[PDB]
């Protein structure tokens, strides 16, 4: 992979405002391609680490905090960010620069200060979660929580044609499968589709860096 | 899987699963009881205990807490005893019977002086 | 003054002790002070113990104070009740079910405990 | 500890609690419907229980082969479950205790047979892959003598074809509203048969054993239908108190998540108010 | 039938009152109807209680 | 209605004096009434507004907040 | 048992210095003794309405609190 | 059930202290049984009863706007 | 009823009773099934689906995306619609042809336009 990547690092001996400039630094060097026609991909690893680091050059530039102490333009700072990770029109370039940034919960608490200020930039999210990693399920995505806001746009038609039967087989599971936890033996028909989406999710699982071509 | 090996792995990963699946079952387990699970989750409960206990062991140094004189596990050992348990071999035995104890062969000596 | 320069045992009827702590909170944040746990004052103990230890009973008589608590929030740990619980020697529930049966007073008697009943 | 998961929690628990205390009063009435019904029953059981006694018990009169002890080739077995769930063991007691015989006696899968009433008894012997010839499904809450008449002509005359050559009962023996204990009792052949208080001869009409022979197979069915109806009323008992129980169990969750519920409000008032008491200092 | 001189008493699996031979297999014809109605309601309003307390868990446990 | 009502508004585009002084306005308009002896009913709609609004006054007065930031 | 024991006492209604200084004043009349070669029992009465009185002392010092807002 | 009027009694008029301390029972008793009357037979007579009277003041309490009811 | 009428209010508010009644059965339906359904619920569920079918329009902006012209339904079209579609006059009509249309007349033609 590193014939393509430029790895950005900012580690914690480092101090503050570089971690608070290198979300910033890989943008513009994924700028530098975008503005040339290229095609650019920048994952910043944890993005709730750079509000932490902010909130600390506040602090001690004397600026006043707000919730949890953090600045009042904490969401300023994380959208200033991502709005630079556009797709461009064809009179700029072409080029485009798709974001992925990470935040870390606590206890899988979304309704957090730093989780529901990113989850409110970003077109869509992909919850990974403790509950369904430690089930078999990995990768851990919650795929009923999990939005994707361009979704099917994105797709190409080979995959759209089938990930709409997909979503309806795995949310007819995820609905019936609440009434088989004890009780009173779900009928044939039900239980049809309850083992549907139960290799539905055998089918979704994966290993450790082997990716799949869409073929 | 390259670590550890792949037996290893696929008994960790069991041993999480079943653990995951009766912290999943807390709730109908605190409320309605063993009763209405579905005989599948009873033997996930039934192994989950024991599981849950065979995690626990003596140690040297508390041997000043409680007078039991402590283990050392090797890890093909621990490996062996809980592929074991989870494949059904324990399933007999109390489960007052597996704790703060070694390796699996202590498990069936304690079981034995418990009088099973 | 009918403890000290009488010398007799005096009743002390306080209705809604909380207001006293809520006051007090009041004054703190008018004056301009930091807040302490929860919502209260950071003299919450002091001024509670300021209040409470002069209802005492000394050689020359008593004070014997019967006090209304409101117990915010049906929370007998919040701070202005568990301030006051410290200082108070018997609880008498009064019961509408007690007063609904025809029994006055009202004391519910399980529920009324007494440190002294011993 | 997160405060608005901590209220939905405890509002969830609540509404269990709440339906379940529903349940609880359905079976409440149900078991007075239930004890109804035995009281209802009892007479025609004591009547031909006096029957039965000066008849079989008076001048010898063992000539009938359900009186008499045949060696045992084959052994019936008539379990009475439940059709619904929720019930705490019930269900689980007898068929623990049908599957401890069976695999202590016999050891062998032709040797007995089974004969379900209930559809938790059958799915538990057709998982466990055990043989079983009569199977009702489906009673009412209230049941009468019809289905089980005919589900009791069945097994008694599959007793009088020489295929089971003795059967035993198994049920849930409404002895309290808490205790429900297991009985196991033998049905053919009727060597257990006890002598009433007075002891009198009949002088039988076309003789006695053409009157056996038509009236033996009616208390066996009496029987069946007296040990059905103690097992309904156990059966909604045991459903009473797993309601009582589990609403027990939920209001105790729920003083437990208002202490938690008023521990997290606390912390949550705290912070907040330190947050905005440190961005009002901030400023001077 | 049992008759003593002051108990002629009749155990009968089946009595009706109406006089007739047949009218004893038309009211049987008429409660087998009524008993599989109510061999149907009964657990139809199980089901439905237990639905539910079923739904009524299901959100306890994801409200985690 | 309106031969023995008085209507008392301070709208959400006023400013917060006005949400703050409407109450005692309207206390004011009662009174005279009730010293001469006649019955006054008073209506205030949504005093939460007006908790709000002094809240408002008092932190852009910088008086010392409380709990919620009241003062 | 007031032939060998000492009470140090500092009441609900003394101000928060006096409270915060009740224990350390307790081991410093201990020490005497424990460092002679005999051997003390010393017992703190609620140690929380210390922590308490030194939440109150700090608070008044304009010390910014943490979690339960103790120092 | 959750509102109260802490003068109520002494405010009400002749009429409607007679009348309306029973409803506030009736009330009372239909509330605590509004959330067990979707399944099952409870009690016929007793229970039943109680949701029927329950079910009908609450029919009774609904109004429409500006249509203010005089007190007779 | 000062607002909208009379007619209007409670025409809309049948609408949102037996839409709140179906919601209420969504569960049983799930799972139970249509067949225990304890009829007079079961014209609950045959009118409700017409009624939320029915409010359901063709947009005059996805012309270009299906080709429908679009349309703009008056209040009084709509309430005269749904007050018939509560009479049970239109539960002949499949479950569908409400779909996507402005005006009641426009369900029957889709109706007979389908054969029906």
């Amino acid at each position: 992979a590193l014939d393509y990547t430029i790895v950005v690092t900012a580690s914690a001996s480092q101090p503050a405002p570089l971690l608070f400039l290198a979300p910033y630094a890989g943008v513009a060097m994924g700028e530098y391609f975008m503005y040339k026609g290229k095609h650019v991909l920048v994952v910043y690893d944890d993005l709730s680490k750079q509000a932490a680091a902010y909130r600390e050059l506040s602090l001690l530039l004397r600026r006043p905090p707000g919730r949890e102490a953090y600045p009042g333009d904490i969401f300023y700072l994380h959208s200033r960010l991502l709005e630079r990770a556009a797709k461009l029109s064809d009179a700029k370039g072409g080029g485009s620069l798709t974001a992925l940034p990470f935040v870390e919960t606590q206890a899988g608490d979304i309704s957090a200060y730093i989780p529901t200020n990113v989850i409110s930039i970003t077109d869509g999210q992909i919850f990974l979660q403790s509950d369904l990693f430690f089930s078999g399920v990995r990768p851990a995505i919650n795929a009923g929580l999990s939005v994707s806001r361009v979704g099917g746009a994105a797709q190409i038609k080979a995959m759209k044609k089938v990930a709409g039967t997909l979503r309806l087989d795995l949310a007819a599971y995820r609905e019936l499968e609440a009434f088989a936890q004890f009780g009173s033996d779900l009928d044939k028909a039900t239980q049809a589709k309850l083992a549907r989406g139960a290799r539905t999710v055998e089918v979704l699982k994966q290993d450790l860096h082997q990716p799949i071509p869409v073929e | 899987p390259e670590i550890v090996g792949e037996e290893h792995y696929q008994v960790a990963r069991k041993v999480q699963q079943t653990l995951q699946r009766y912290k999943e079952l807390q709730d109908i387990i605190a409320i309605l009881g063993m009763d209405e699970l579905s005989d599948e989750d009873k033997l996930v409960v039934h192994r989950a205990r024991r599981i849950q206990f065979f995690l626990s062991q003596n140690f040297h140094v508390a041997e000043q807490f409680t007078g039991q004189p402590g283990s050392y596990v090797p890890v093909k050992e621990t490996v062996r005893g809980f592929k074991e348990i989870l494949e059904g071999k324990y399933d007999h035995l109390p489960e007052d019977a597996f704790r703060l104890v070694g390796r699996i062969e202590e498990v069936v000596e304690k079981a034995k002086a418990m009088g099973v | 003054y009918f403890r000290d320069e009488q010398g007799q045992d005096v009743l002390l009827f306080i209705d809604n002790i909380f207001r006293f702590t809520q006051a007090g909170s009041e004054v703190s944040a008018l004056l301009g002070r930091m807040p302490s746990a929860v919502g209260y004052q950071p003299t919450l103990a002091t001024e509670m113990g300021q209040l409470q230890e002069r209802i005492t009973s000394t050689a020359k008589g008593s004070i014997t104070s019967i006090q209304a608590i409101y117990v915010p929030a049906d929370d007998y740990t919040d701070p202005a009740p568990a301030t006051t619980f410290s200082h108070l020697d018997a609880t008498t529930n009064l019961e509408r079910k007690l007063a609904e049966m025809g029994i006055y007073p009202a004391v519910d008697p399980l529920a009324s405990t007494s440190r002294a009943l011993a | 500890a997160s405060l608005r998961d901590i209220k939905t929690r405890i509002n969830a628990t609540k509404k269990t609690s709440q339906i379940t205390k529903a349940m609880e009063m359905v079976s409440t009435s149900k078991l007075n419907r239930a004890e109804q019904n035995a009281k209802s029953f009892v007479p025609y059981m004591e009547k031909i229980q006096e029957v039965v006694a000066n008849v079989a018990l008076g001048a010898g009169g063992a000539s009938h082969p359900m009186l008499v002890s045949r060696p045992v080739k084959k052994t019936g077995y008539l379990v009475i479950t439940s059709d619904r769930g929720l019930a705490g063991a019930y269900n689980s007691n007898v068929l623990r205790l049908v599957y401890q015989t069976i695999q202590k006696r016999h050891a062998s899968p032709d040797e007995y047979a089974i004969i379900v009433i209930g559809r938790v008894g059958l799915s538990f012997f057709r998982k466990r892959n055990m043989p079983v010839i009569l199977d009702i499904t489906r009673l009412p809450d209230q049941p009468s003598f019809a289905d089980i008449k005919e589900i009791a002509r069945k097994t008694v005359g599959l007793f009088a074809d020489g295929t089971f050559d003795e059967l035993y009962m198994y049920y849930n023996h409404y002895v309290s509203a808490i205790q429900q204990e297991v009985t196991e009792r033998k049905l053919l052949p009727l060597t257990d048969l006890a002598e009433n208080k007075q002891r009198t001869v009949y002088e039988f009409e076309p003789s006695q054993e053409e009157i056996l022979d038509v009236l033996l197979p009616q208390y066996a069915e009496s029987l069946i239908y007296g040990a059905l109806l103690d097992a309904k009323a156990s059966e909604h008992a045991a459903r009473m108190t797993a309601m009582k129980n589990a609403t027990d169990n939920a209001n105790e969750l729920i003083r437990t998540l208002t202490l938690s519920y008023n521990r997290a409000r606390q912390a949550a008032i705290t912070q907040e108010i330190t947050e905005i008491v440190a961005g009002a200092n901030a400023l001077q | 039938l049992e008759v003593r001189p002051d108990k002629v008493t009749i155990l009968a699996q089946a009595a009706e009152r109406a006089e007739d031979i047949d009218v004893l297999r038309a009211k049987a014809a008429k409660e087998r109807a009524e008993r599989r109605l109510q061999s149907q309601q009964d657990d139809i309003d199980f089901k439905r209680a237990e639905l539910a307390l079923k739904r009524a868990m299901n959100r306890l446990s994801v409200a985690e």
